[PDB]
RNA sequence: AUCCUUAUGCACGGGAAAUACGCAUAUCAGUGAGGAUUCGUCCGAGAUUGUGUUUUUGCUGGUUGAA
């Protein structure tokens, strides 16, 4: 159930590694879940440009 | 509205409808319906009936839920003199609950940067739908 | 925009200077719009002014048309011919944009459509 | 000729006090003249 | 000690523009100026007003005429 959790530890991930292309699927798979359904196209944009 | 049929056709009350039973209608909008179903508005007998219940469901639940929404709304309005006092004060006791409503919270309200608050309670952008005004004021919300 | 009124002193109105930049835009759009109607057929016949007629030429193919109709000059059976001009009054000054924009979106892809009632 | 307003220039002297005549608001161009000026004057600095 | 990034200060050199560049006992401004938008959101630093010059400022050289 614990989402915030995962976020966190996807932040840290990223901030560790930002490249990493997994991280970043991770995330929008997070956002997806749609606890925010916004700042959405905007997450992308930066994964993408990671 | 539109499934309803019966003298639906030609005009039940068809553009009568519109303004009155979904009351949203603007003159505008209802013209561009109009415009719409004489273009691309099939109107052969749905799919299947089976369709169409499931449809009318869909709208059964929507409807309910829209309404949940609203009381919702209310409630945060009723309270926010309580809840969120400062912003009331600004702005007003409705269109700070609908602003909260909408946030989430207060604290989510506060986490949204005030650039976005703005277009909150905007009507989805159309292309199609004139925008510029005198005020050149472009979010409205 | 602004409006430079003319200077036509029997009536006078108006002078629509658009920005430069924009205006580059509209003038693209026009050339194409109208390039590909006359490919397409959009326009009929009987809409002017053509490119193949100058006004006076225009006039004379109608006088032409007028005179060249089967029996037209024949009354013996009680025939009445009647020509009959109007200024359609106000046309460009109550195009609502709305369904301007609709009928638009018949011919023109949705977006061209959108940007002509954006700018009008 | 000067009829229509003179009732009107009565009321006003009726009225005002002399603190009033002293802070009336003096005046700002409400078509912000100046600005234009300044704008199509540069536009066609000759 | 060598090499590099950043900013700035001085300068060689090269280029563009001056319709541009200032100035203010002004008014307001990251406690949001001004903008974008696919409408979800995004960018984020000047804006307003006043005003000075602005087919130009400072300096040189030539021919000439003037006579």
């Amino acid at each position: 159930g614990n989402l915030d959790q995962a976020e966190l530890l996807v932040t840290q991930a990223l901030q560790k590694f930002p490249s990493n292309a997994l991280l970043w699927v991770e995330q929008i798979k997070l956002f997806k879940h749609g606890n925010k359904s916004s700042l959405k196209k905007t997450i992308f944009q930066d994964a993408l440009r990671r | 509205i539109l499934e309803n049929e019966n003298y639906s056709k030609n005009e039940s009350d068809e553009l009568f409808f519109h303004l009155e039973n979904k009351a949203k209608l603007t003159r505008e909008q209802i013209l561009v319906l109009t415009m719409s179903m004489k273009t691309s508005f099939k109107n052969k007998e749905p799919l299947d009936i089976k369709t169409r219940t499931q449809i009318l469901e869909a709208n059964s639940i929507l409807e309910n839920l829209w309404k949940l929404q609203e009381d919702i709304g209310q409630y945060i309005a009723s309270k926010i003199s309580i809840i969120a006092p400062n912003v009331c004060f600004l702005v007003g006791p409705e269109i700070a609950a609908q602003l909260i409503a909408h946030a989430g919270g207060v604290l989510e309200f506060s986490r949204i940067p005030s650039c976005n608050i703005a277009s909150i309670g905007k009507n989805k952008h159309l292309s199609h739908e004139l925008h510029t005004l005198e005020s050149g004021v472009r979010q409205e919300g | 925009v602004d409006i430079t009124m003319m200077e036509n002193y029997q009536n006078i109105s108006p002078v629509y200077s658009v920005d430069p930049l924009e205006k580059i835009t509209d003038a693209y759009l026009d050339q194409y719009l109208w390039y590909e109607a006359d490919q397409r057929k959009l326009f009929p016949n009987w809409i002017k002014p053509s490119d193949s007629e100058i006004p006076p030429l225009l006039v004379y193919k109608w006088t032409q048309g007028i005179n060249n109709l089967s029996e037209i000059w024949d009354v013996s059976r009680g025939q009445s011919a009647v020509l009959l001009e109007t200024t359609l009054g106000e046309m460009a000054e109550k195009i609502d944009f709305t369904l301007l924009n609709r009928l638009l979106r018949l011919i023109v892809d949705p977006n061209i459509a959108d940007y002509i009632t954006a700018k009008n | 000729g000067n009829v229509d307003l003179n009732k009107l220039t009565e009321e006003r002297e009726k009225l005002l006090q002399s603190q009033i005549d002293e802070n009336l608001a003096q005046l700002t161009k409400n078509a912000s003249n100046p600005i234009q000026v300044n704008k199509p004057n540069a536009a066609t600095d000759a």
